[PDB]
């Protein structure tokens, strides 16, 4: 009964020599800041949110993310752009044209991550509107959830070595962190050794906890103290390290605890839910000869 | 063949088969002497010619 | 022979996706007499018919859940099934080109190696199913080490119920089912439940009256648990029901495996490595209609439930703690 379908109109037309670049997909994954059929271009891309001029980020992406529609191509006219919408629950076609390569497989998860890698493997320039594309980060969910966690490895010994140079060698991280292993298989990646600040914001985050973390555990240790006192936490001494149970009350006093404890979980809050809350999706059939990826979009 | 096995049953099939055509030559020669053709123009002045 | 065809014109033709409504203007305000499941309240009437309510069956709601076809060997799914088991997906590498491993949860068991009285209903009869839990261990070499640093909650994706299985010597086909209802095959118009070992779920529901609200949901979902026994690592795993929402549940999962937490982190306190420390894993397996009652049955004995009208609908391993 229902019928759906996103058409982008442009001002003018395109280039022929951009053409072949969108005739490389015919097929993916595009996020869309609206639901209406009728629409300017500057809302496809993430160049509503990541463009040069600006500062580009992890977080402002994630969060725009889960609130976005996703939408997947159809035909590309020379003049206008078909799309088609993405139901929740709705079961259609990929091709899977991303780069870098990554191979697929059947019932894999998928979570759709931004892009933090050079600019010619994911964005396309049109010349002709001035307007930048950007292309989300198609990775399956096990790979996305661990291809990340290298790279903000890498981010920050790299903050270590421009202010200190003799502790990290750079041999051993080079070699641990570029090289994801996975399936069997490896891949080596763009390290970025052109000039890393896509992911500044976490680990400015993430070391901001790591201090606050361990000190911010001893004041709800010591205040707890019923018989409701749920009998696992008498286990968790022996978890918690020897040194963190050394620090006294002293040199933090009342007003200055506040501005701990109510920031601590405003960190958390604002970081869990964004390793979590990837707009996922799940593939059950797949060819590599076709290169046929196949979603069901599960809104999250 | 729908067979009822555990063998991964197959669709429909269509194949295009595209042909392209060829191009053959031909070349003569004629014996032609200009002393031959000198005496095509003039005629009548004696039952010889 | 066309009268057979005739009949193929019939059902192809009928079952079909509705098409977009779409109505070019010139002819009119005539678009809304083709709306019709929009419509809810019906005509009611002093002795109504089947000849007064056969319109208002005829509009139905469009549903039809998408199948995993699967190609398995005769070895680590059993020839024997209640055909509507629970299933698996290992995933360690692309090996072959269509050749696919399968869990169902009566062989998972086996595969742990885990106590005997802490699952006392079907390690008889997962004994006569398969060997000595160590036929399927010669496919994966890893399945020690698998438990060492916590990677096989991240290697499962579950699937659900299934629909059909024709079996051969070595090779067996099967049609699974996730996101809803399948159709079943041998009867048709049927639809292949849930089913689950009374041993491996346990409730969360019950209780005396003490008082809770209904709804539309309750959600089975999927625990597995790395315990360690006889000093040699080996997982663990159970069911859960409950219609109470996520927050509540995994504050409610840890008093029940209270006692595993409290004898292994024992251990604890002469050593510590850094792969140990993660512990458990929930999934969603999906959703269940309010009250409908499991009901209990036998087979050769093991009481094995039922679910109707489940629909399925996966979910990620989160980690619990």
């Amino acid at each position: 009964a229902l019928d759906k379908s996103i058409v982008v109109n442009l001002t003018s037309r395109l280039f022929a020599d951009e053409l072949a670049a969108l005739q490389s997909k015919i097929g993916s994954v595009l996020p869309l800041g609206d639901c209406h059929r009728l629409q300017n271009i500057q809302a496809l891309g993430l160049g509503c949110v990541c463009s040069r001029e600006t500062s580009p980020d992890y977080i402002q992406i994630m969060q725009y993310l889960s609130k976005c529609t996703l939408a997947v191509l159809e035909e590309v006219r020379p003049d206008s752009l078909r799309l088609t919408r993405m139901d929740p629950s709705d079961n259609l076609q990929i091709k899977n044209v991303y780069a870098p390569f990554f191979q697929w497989d059947s019932n894999t998860q998928l979570a759709v991550l931004p892009p933090l890698f050079s600019r010619k493997d994911s964005t396309i320039v049109l010349e002709s509107n001035g307007f930048d594309i950007v292309f989300p980060m198609v990775v399956p969910q096990q790979l996305g959830h661990a291809i990340l966690q290298q790279l903000l490895v890498y981010h920050i010994y790299s903050k270590i070595s421009a202010g200190a140079p003799g502790d990290v060698n750079m041999a051993e991280l080079d070699l641990y962190t570029t090289n994801v292993s996975f399936m069997g298989r490896t891949y080596r990646l763009d390290v970025d050794n052109t000039d890393l600040r896509v992911l500044d914001d976490l680990s400015m985050y993430l070391c901001i906890l790591s201090a606050l973390v361990p000190r911010g555990c001893l004041r709800l240790l010591t205040a707890l103290v019923r018989h409701d006192r749920h009998p696992l936490t008498e286990v968790f001494e022996g978890v918690v390290p020897d040194e963190v149970t050394r620090i006294d009350l002293d040199q933090l006093s009342v007003p200055d605890d506040i501005t701990r404890m109510r920031v601590m979980f405003s960190y958390l809050q604002s970081l869990s839910s964004i390793f979590n809350l990837g707009p996922r999706l799940h593939v059950y059939a797949y060819s590599a000869e076709t290169l046929a990826a196949s979603c069901w979009y599960s809104p999250r | 063949i729908a067979h009822g096995d555990g063998r991964r049953p197959n669709k429909q099939r269509q194949y295009i088969v595209m042909k392209a055509c060829n191009k053959h030559h031909i070349g003569a020669e004629i014996e032609l002497a200009a002393a031959d053709i000198e005496l095509l123009f003039a005629e009548k002045e004696t039952p010889l010619d | 022979q066309a009268e057979n065809a005739a009949r193929l014109g019939r059902q192809v033709l009928g079952l079909l996706p509705p098409p977009t409504h779409r109505v070019s203007l010139t002819r009119g305000p005539e678009f809304a007499r083709g709306v019709r499941d929009l419509l809810s309240k019906y005509a009611a009437s002093t002795r109504p018919t089947v000849g007064s309510l056969h319109e208002a069956l005829r509009q139905a709601p469009f549903r039809q859940p998408t199948y995993g076809d699967f190609l398995v060997y005769s070895q680590t799914f059993s020839p024997q099934e209640p055909l509507g088991t629970f299933l698996f997906s290992f995933k360690q590498e692309d090996n072959g080109s269509s050749m696919d491993m399968l869990l169902t949860p009566t062989s998972l068991f086996m595969l742990s190696g885990m106590e005997a009285a802490k699952a006392p209903q079907t390690h008889k009869v997962a004994g006569v199913w398969y060997g000595s839990g160590s036929g399927l261990a010669d496919f994966i070499p890893n399945l020690s080490e698998l438990m060492d640093t916590g990677e096989f909650h991240t290697l499962l994706t579950p699937v659900g119920p299934m629909v059909q299985s024709v079996h051969s010597t070595f090779v067996t086909k099967v049609t699974s089912a996730m996101k809803g209802v399948g159709l079943a095959r041998d009867e048709p118009r049927a639809h292949v439940g849930l089913t689950l070992p009374c041993d491996m779920l346990v409730d969360l529901d019950e209780s005396c009256p003490m008082r809770e609200p209904a709804g539309l949901n309750v959600t089975i979902y999927a625990s597995l648990v790395y315990l360690r026994v006889n000093q040699r690592p080996s997982m663990a795993l159970t069911f859960f029901q409950s219609g109470k929402g996520f927050a509540e549940v995994v504050a409610m999962i840890k008093d029940h495996f209270t006692d595993v937490i409290r004898t292994k982190y024992i251990q604890l306190r002469h050593e510590l490595y850094i792969n140990r420390l993660v512990f458990g894993a929930v999934c969603t397996l999906g959703t269940v209609p309010f009250d409908s009652h499991p009901v209990h049955q036998s087979l050769n004995s093991l009481p094995v439930l039922v679910f109707a009208n489940f629909e399925a609908a996966c979910g990620p391993w989160t980690v619990f703690l």
